[PDB]
């Protein structure tokens, strides 16, 4: 679970920072840049699938 | 033995099987606006009729201690004339559509909605968007009202039932926002006014708690059209301040305790017990659902109470020890209230007490599979029973995409009635019943009602 | 344990409606309607709803009625669904909860009705259930001593409400013949009621060709195919007495009645038969709606009312069709005045906006009584057994192709006929009766 | 013919085809049966089998749960060697 | 409802399970239960002596 | 009995239409007989080979591949069901 | 059939686990050592 | 005519007869009577 | 991730789950009891007390 | 039923009516002789251990 | 077995005759009926089935009961003229007594109790 700041976030906002700090935390697990790049990309992949969603109960 | 008229039909009780008659039920559709609000509807193939309204996650528990009534209040307000429409236009538009508003204001939800015929779907869209987002809220209106209002406070004009009823959550929900009733008290009604009743719209009457829910003649896109139209300039709500953190913010409390309002020269003895229930998204909320058709209902003016299959039903219409009763299975949010309520009097009460205290405790030892059949049976011909009215169509999607955040399929509820059994049920009344505190709430007659450690040590058997 | 799936996640995959969709028919279904070979008309209309419901419409009520056979269609209504020649009144009830269907037994003042309502799984067992508690009953002797009592006081609850007193005394006034009976009895009147009462009234009654089987989302081959071994009926006609209406004027005396109650009616010419005049009845009874409780806690003041309720009864042949308005005891000859002048300005004409609004109501009504499958069906079966047929349809288009100038004739041929005229209550204000049966000569 | 009669389309389960001599699940209806002779039958052989077992066992339950060199040598040093 | 079916069982119910009494009595309302016991003491002791007594 | 080897047409029909209807693209109503599966219900080619497949399990049958090629309606399957002598 | 990656975590478990139990049975006492030391348990009762 | 009257009637069926679980909780009461009786009398290591 | 694609067929031949359609476990070991008894009172009459 | 016909109650905001018509949740119990737990205390009473 | 059941059939229906002749020639020098002898106070389902008669056969088995119990006192019988009358052997109780044994039969396969009770006197 997030902060409570975050918590405010709006729900654009939320994902956004979500994601950022997901891509933060995977080049900080990394053991490089080399390493983080296919991460990176399924990563970016993962939320793809989720572009789509409708109902706010399963967002 | 007559040939034609004993075929097909015996009074041993076996389960039947529901599935063929999920072939041709409608299915519902579910459109969410950018605003946040869910536009569900429902369509009849041949309906002539439509039902059509908002529900609105909001009501007497999101209220504070300043301004308890509000929302009560707000239904003698809202139809006394909006800023487009005055009282005698807008009566003279909801009879020229030949329909009815009505509305109801629960704890938990809200409802406004109309009943009219299939041509008069947009006049009601925006009849009903125009008494919710332009209303007048004239000081005179509201000074009008409360005088009425603080008549019928000080006359006690209330049914016994409501009284029994909101004794029982005052009590069973004592220091949580659930104890208050929906009424409110007398003073806040004493100083009432605008600011508060547009303060309280401003703050609850918002996108992701409202769904607009039509059922019978309706098309879904023009709906979605209407909708947009009219209802697309709700605020939309804050991540901070959801239901969610509202809930987890002011949590329910249960309380095992008593209550009882005596009166000095009445003449009926109301009674409920209750135990703390399940909510809404528990599981062991259908068990709950079959365990209150078990224990049914009766009223003395039915004469084949004697031959019920209900053992409490039997016991009560044998021995004469209540005017009526009934089982009931409260869901809330985060919390819920089972048990049963009666109309006896003086001389029958201890009794009927013992009945209901007896018969509640049973079930967490013996359970036949006749019952389990049974009560299996009437609940999904029940369930059945409410398709068959649009009004009760548009309340069950209303109310389901407010508590369980779906719309939960016909053949999805078959499946979770027909997994109940006979263990199930001990499970379950083992889990909610033997051995728990209660709370138990009366009112009338009330000097021979026993305390509550007689109720407190009916919970458990000692001979096993 | 056992299931632990949450209500918000969706159930596994076997909660699924595998079994697929029946494609809906192509047309609004019809009515269709036969007749055994026993002489007992069967009627049914298909819906798409889950519910079937079943009921048997028998011609009696109130009008076939003796002095003997006195309040026997109210005892009838609670004795009704126990105790047959092929099953114990235990095993008829635990046959009805078992499927989860209830039964009413309803007694009108020209019909009693008796149905069962089920789910479309079990019409099977509704219409053997309804078939032999209706044909076979036995109608012991303790079953309906004990049945009294509960007899007795629904009756007098009922008698409690004065609009049901006005009603049966208009009733009385209105007509001589079988529709002037009384349906609501005081309770004293089935203080000598026995079983041979009830069998006596139920041998009178019954008859094939007074029988009518109404079904609603039943397949009607099917229905008359399993229905001709079980409505076998026999029996004799017995004379029905013909209602004509006279008019008149009465009074009742109610010694603790807080208000006072005046009643007025006409006749509705040609009954249920005519459809265009049952239509322009229930456009004046719209019309003669004035607070109409359309909104919550709408407070709308008239002058001297209290109270205002209108009706349109349509019988066979003949019909009723007035208003009923209250008011404070000191103030009767203003409700009586009042009365009038509405009825008067009724006859001077209506003004576009209020035709429309009446047909609206009109129309609003007619479609919101056949919604339900019980309420279909309860209609079919009236419609066949007053006329023999269901002409909803018409009977919208009659609703709906009538001109103010169609209503003003009718309102003009009603106050020529002499009206029907009832007080209620601690009378002690009242204009004389000569001139109270005048303003509309 | 087969013991098991699927109705398909949704179709109204014919009535003679119901009772407690049917049960039916998914549309599908079976037959609650049974048979003297065959549950007679299984049940004695399987009593014989249970019972042959259990006997046979409870005659050689030493000479399993020890081994036969330490129930053999533990009689020679308890119960004498001729 | 048990207590209902036989006489024995209604009256002792009546008489000292389900009898009313003032819920303000004090521990000087207990003299009578003692003086009750002590009675059934000298009565079971007594009764025992006398199978050694001459 | 009837038929030399062979079932007849009404039974067929009512089991193909019965296994039709299982698919949530499909509206119940516009299943009928002599149905186009393509241009009519809309279902792809994956969705006719399941078709072949289900109702060669609900018939028990094991259909040579260029027969099932041809399948391409209804009503060529329910024709095609009433050649078969080997169908249950 | 299946395949169970713990199926195939318990067969190593279990290999080790049995080598434990070889190497704990090639030390033990003689059986007539044993036995006569238990006898000794047996003749104090 | 309560007892063999009962049963020579037919009142006595399947059902109406206590269940398997209610004969299981009665006989549950057996051994408490044994621990009540030892408590008792205590003859401690007496079996045989 | 949705499912339901290409005609689902759990939902098929979800009639097979039919509980006459199952494994019965009342009569899995048929006679078992009955055996147990008997060897029971066996041991009893022979080898226990005499 | 209404209450006026069956309680048949005196009319007038005595301090028994206002609780018969709007029923307070925060209910006062004495506290001389018992401290009451926080309302919602769950949980098996630790007194059958006593 | 049936064979020997219609067998015993008449030998039961012998002595049964044989019994009802010589209890009912005892039975009528009291006024008495065989339907008199049955106790609500010993049976709840005859208690349960004199409470479905009319009332005026209730009278009249009330006078006949106060009458026999009467003669019993007086330790003497009926006058020949009224003993010649007496018909014990007349049933006024026994179709509702098997209606409601019946009733009681059909409820207890089904699980249910009877709807009535013993009488109690407390
Ligand atoms: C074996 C001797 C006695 C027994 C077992 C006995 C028993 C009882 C009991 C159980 C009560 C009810 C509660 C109570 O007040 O403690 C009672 C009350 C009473 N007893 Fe005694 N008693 C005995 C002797 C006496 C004597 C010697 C007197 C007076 C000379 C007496 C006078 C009373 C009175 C007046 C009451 C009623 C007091 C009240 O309820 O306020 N009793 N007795
Ligand atoms: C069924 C009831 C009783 C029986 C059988 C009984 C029997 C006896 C016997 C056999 C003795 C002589 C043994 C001895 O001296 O230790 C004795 C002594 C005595 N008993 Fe009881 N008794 C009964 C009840 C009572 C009661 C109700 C009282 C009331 C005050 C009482 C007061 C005494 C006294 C004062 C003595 C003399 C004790 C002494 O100084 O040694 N007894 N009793
Ligand atoms: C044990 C498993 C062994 C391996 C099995 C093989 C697994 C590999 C599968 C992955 C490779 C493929 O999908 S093979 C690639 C298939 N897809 C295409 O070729 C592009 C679309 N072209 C078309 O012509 C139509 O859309 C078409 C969809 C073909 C027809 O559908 P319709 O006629 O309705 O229109
Ligand atoms: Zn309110």
């Amino acid at each position: 679970m997030a902060s409570e700041v975050v918590l405010a976030l709006p729900h654009k906002l939320r994902v956004m920072r979500m994601y950022r700090t997901g891509l933060k935390e995977l080049i900080n697990w990394s053991a490089n840049r080399h390493e983080w790049y296919p991460r990176a990309y399924a990563l970016r992949q993962e939320f793809e699938d989720s572009k789509a969603l409708t109902d706010r109960e399963e967002i | 033995d007559a040939n034609p008229f004993l075929r097909f039909s015996n009074p041993r009780p076996s389960p039947i099987d529901h599935t063929p008659l999920l072939s041709t039920l409608p299915e519902t559709r579910i459109t969410t606006l950018p605003n946040g609000l869910r536009v569900a509807t429902e369509a009849i193939p041949f309906a002539e009729t439509t039902t059509l309204g908002i529900w609105i996650n909001s009501g007497s528990r999101f209220e504070t201690d300043a301004n308890n009534g509000v929302a009560h209040f707000l239904e003698h307000i809202l139809f006394k004339g909006t800023k487009n429409r005055s009282v005698k236009e807008l009566e003279v538009e909801v009879e020229n559509m030949g329909g009815q508003l009505n509305a109801y204001t629960g704890r938990e939800q809200t409802c406004y909605y109309a009943k009219v015929m299939g041509k008069d779907v947009g006049k009601a869209v925006n009849i009903l968007s125009d008494i919710l987002l332009n209303s007048n809220l004239d000081a005179r209106a509201i000074d009008k009202e409360r005088d009425v209002i603080l008549r019928e406070m000080e006359e006690v004009n209330k049914q016994t039932s409501e009284l029994v009823f909101d004794h029982l959550h005052a009590t069973a929900f004592q220091y949580s926002p659930l104890g208050r009733t929906i009424l409110g008290p007398v003073e806040n009604i004493k100083s009432i006014n605008r600011d508060q009743l547009v303060e309280y719209m401003k703050t609850h009457y918002r996108g992701p708690r409202m769904v607009l829910a039509a059922a019978g003649a309706v098309n879904h896109d023009e709906l979605v059209k209407l909708a947009s139209d009219a209802f697309g300039s709700v605020p939309d709500e804050d991540a901070a301040t959801s239901v969610r953190s509202l809930l987890v913010k002011e949590p329910s409390r249960f309380t095992g305790s008593y209550v009882h309002d005596r009166f000095p020269d009445a003449s009926e003895c109301c009674m409920a017990v209750a135990f703390k229930g399940a909510s809404w998204t528990d599981p062991d909320s259908i068990p709950l659902m079959v365990m209150q058709t078990m224990l049914g209902g009766w009223d003395k003016n039915s004469t084949v109470g004697k031959h019920s299959s209900s053992a409490l039903v039997q016991t009560v219409a044998t021995e004469g020890l209540a005017d009526a009763f009934m089982a009931f299975n409260t869901n809330y949010h985060d919390t819920g209230l089972f048990g049963v309520y009666g109309v006896t009097d003086r001389d029958r009460s201890e009794d009927f007490a013992y009945a209901i205290m007896s018969n509640l405790t049973r079930m967490c030892f013996e359970v036949r599979d006749a019952d389990v059949a049974r009560a299996k049976n009437q609940l999904k011909a029940s369930l059945m029973f409410f398709q068959d009215s649009t009004h009760h169509v548009a309340e069950s999607i209303g109310r389901e995409l407010l508590v369980y955040g779906r719309r939960i399929p016909k053949a999805e509820m078959f499946a979770r009635i027909d997994a109940v059994d006979a263990n199930a049920i001990r499970a379950v009344a083992d889990r909610f019943i033997y051995d728990q505190d209660m709370a138990v709430a009366s009112a009338g007659d009330v000097q021979f009602v026993p305390d509550y450690n007689w109720f407190r040590r009916r919970s458990y058997w000692l001979r096993y | 344990g056992g299931g632990r799936v949450e209500v918000p996640l969706s159930e596994k995959l076997p909660a699924v409606t595998e079994p697929p969709r029946t494609s809906t028919p192509a047309t609004k279904p019809i009515v269709q309607t036969s007749s055994l070979r026993s002489g007992v008309k069967v009627a049914s209309i298909n819906t798409v709803s889950p519910i079937s419901s079943l009921v048997l419409f028998v011609e009696g009520g109130a009008a076939a009625e003796t002095p003997a056979t006195a309040g026997a269609s109210k005892v009838l209504e609670v004795a009704a669904f126990k105790a047959t020649a092929n099953r114990s009144t235990f095993r008829l009830t635990r046959e009805l909860e078992k499927i989860g269907a209830t039964s009413f037994a309803r007694a009108g003042r020209d019909h009693v009705a008796f149905g069962v309502d089920a789910t479309r799984l079990n019409q099977l067992e509704a219409l053997e259930i309804l078939a032999d508690a209706v044909v076979n009953a036995r109608y012991t002797y303790w079953e309906v001593r004990d049945s009294l009592d509960a007899v007795k006081e629904q009756l007098a609850a009922q008698l409690r409400n004065p609009l049901t007193a006005v009603n049966e005394v208009l009733h009385r006034t209105a007509f001589e013949g079988g529709l002037g009976h009384s349906l609501v009895v005081d309770p004293s009147v089935v203080d000598g009621f026995t079983n041979e009462t009830l069998k006596e009234y139920v041998h009178s009654i019954m008859a094939p060709s007074r029988v009518v089987l109404a079904a609603s989302g039943v397949d009607h081959a099917e229905l008359t195919a399993l229905a001709t071994p079980l409505l076998n009926l026999h029996g004799n006609a017995h004379p029905a007495p013909q209602s004509r209406y006279v008019g008149g004027a009465m009074n009742i005396i109610a010694p603790t009645s807080s208000l006072t109650y005046v009643g007025l009616a006409f006749e509705a010419k040609g009954g249920a038969g005519d459809i265009k005049s049952s239509a322009a009845a229930s456009v004046v009874k719209a019309l003669l709606d004035e607070a109409r409780p359309t909104m919550p806690y709408q407070r709308k003041e008239h002058e001297v009312f209290t109270s205002v309720n209108p009706f349109a009864f349509a019988y066979k042949g003949t019909g009723l069709v007035g208003v009923v308005a209250s008011g404070a005891p000191g103030k009767a000859g203003k409700v009586v005045d009042a009365l009038t002048a509405k009825v008067q300005s009724l006859a001077k004409g209506v003004t576009d906006v209020q035709l429309a609004t009446a047909k609206n109501m009109a129309l609003g009504e007619l479609r919101a009584s056949v919604a339900t499958a019980p309420g279909l069906a309860a209609a079919v079966g009236s419609s066949v057994l007053a006329t023999g047929k269901f002409s909803a349809n018409e009977v919208a288009a009659a609703l709906s192709g009538l001109t103010a100038a169609d209503v003003t004739s009718y309102v003009n041929a009603m106050i020529k006929t002499a009206p029907t005229f009832v007080t209620y209550g601690n009378l002690s204000s009242l204009p004389r009766v000569d001139s109270i049966a005048k303003r509309f000569a | 013919a087969n013991a098991y009669h699927r109705t398909y389309n949704g179709k109204p389960v014919p009535p003679e085809l119901q009772g407690a001599d049917y049960i039916t699940y998914a549309g599908v209806t079976m037959k609650k049966e049974f048979h003297l002779f065959d549950t007679v039958l299984s049940k004695l052989i399987g009593a014989g089998a249970t019972f042959t077992c259990l006997y046979h066992f409870y005659l050689n339950a030493e000479e399993h749960w020890h081994g036969d060199i330490y129930f053999f040598e533990k009689d020679v040093q308890q119960n004498g060697w001729d | 409802r048990m207590h209902n079916k036989i006489q024995l069982l209604s009256v002792l119910n009546t008489h000292l399970v389900a009898y009313p009494t003032p819920m303000n009595l004090n521990y000087s309302w207990n003299g009578g239960s003692l003086a009750g016991m002590m009675l059934a003491s000298q009565m079971l002791t007594g009764i025992l002596l006398a199978m050694h007594y001459v | 009995g009837f038929g030399g080897g062979f079932l007849d047409k009404d039974s067929v029909t009512e089991r193909v239409l019965h296994v039709t209807k299982h698919f949530e693209k499909i509206d119940a109503s516009k299943v009928s007989p002599a149905a186009s599966f393509e241009k009519d219900l809309g279902l792809d080619s994956l969705d006719v080979v399941e078709l072949v497949m289900a109702l060669e399990e609900e018939f028990g049958l094991e259909i040579p591949d260029a027969e099932a090629d041809k399948i391409a309606s209804v009503g060529d399957a329910i024709n095609y069901i009433c050649s078969n002598p080997m169908a249950k | 059939g299946v395949f169970s990656r713990y199926y195939n975590t318990g067969l190593l478990c279990g290999v080790a686990v049995a080598s434990g139990i070889s190497i704990w049975w090639y030390n033990r006492e003689s059986i007539y050592v044993r036995v006569k030391s238990d006898l000794e348990k047996e003749g104090k009762t | 005519p309560i007892g063999v009257w009962s049963v020579f009637q037919g009142y006595v069926t399947p059902a109406r007869l206590p269940s398997i679980q209610t004969l299981t909780r009665v006989g549950a009461w057996g051994g408490v009577v044994v621990v009540g009786g030892l408590y008792m009398v205590q003859p401690w290591d007496w079996l045989a | 991730m949705p499912k339901v694609v290409g005609f689902q067929w759990e939902r098929y031949e979800a009639w097979r789950h039919h509980p006459l359609l199952q494994f019965n476990k009342r009569n899995a070991f048929p006679g078992v009891g009955i055996g147990f008894a008997a060897f029971l009172a066996y041991v009893a009459y022979d080898k226990s007390q005499p | 039923s209404d209450a006026v016909e069956v309680f048949k109650p005196e009319t007038g905001l005595t301090p028994t009516n206002r609780l018969s018509m709007a029923p307070t949740p925060y209910i006062k119990y004495d506290e001389h002789n018992h401290k009451r737990f926080p309302p919602g205390t769950e949980g098996r009473p630790f007194a059958y251990f006593v | 077995t049936s064979l020997l059941k219609q067998v015993a059939l008449p030998v039961f229906n012998s002595l049964a005759t044989t019994y009802r002749s010589v209890v009912g020639a005892k039975l009528a020098k009291y006024g008495l009926r065989f339907d008199d002898l049955q106790d609500p106070l010993k049976d709840e389902d005859v208690a349960e089935a004199l409470r479905r008669l009319p009332p005026d056969v209730v009278v009249a088995r009330n006078c006949r009961l106060r009458r026999a119990l009467d003669l019993s006192c007086k330790h003497e019988a009926l006058p020949k003229d009224l003993l010649e009358k007496q018909t014990p052997e007349l049933s006024y109780l026994q179709d509702v007594l098997n209606e409601v044994r019946a009733e009681r039969r059909e409820r207890a396969q089904l699980g249910a109790p009877a709807p009535y009770t013993r009488i109690y006197y407390d």
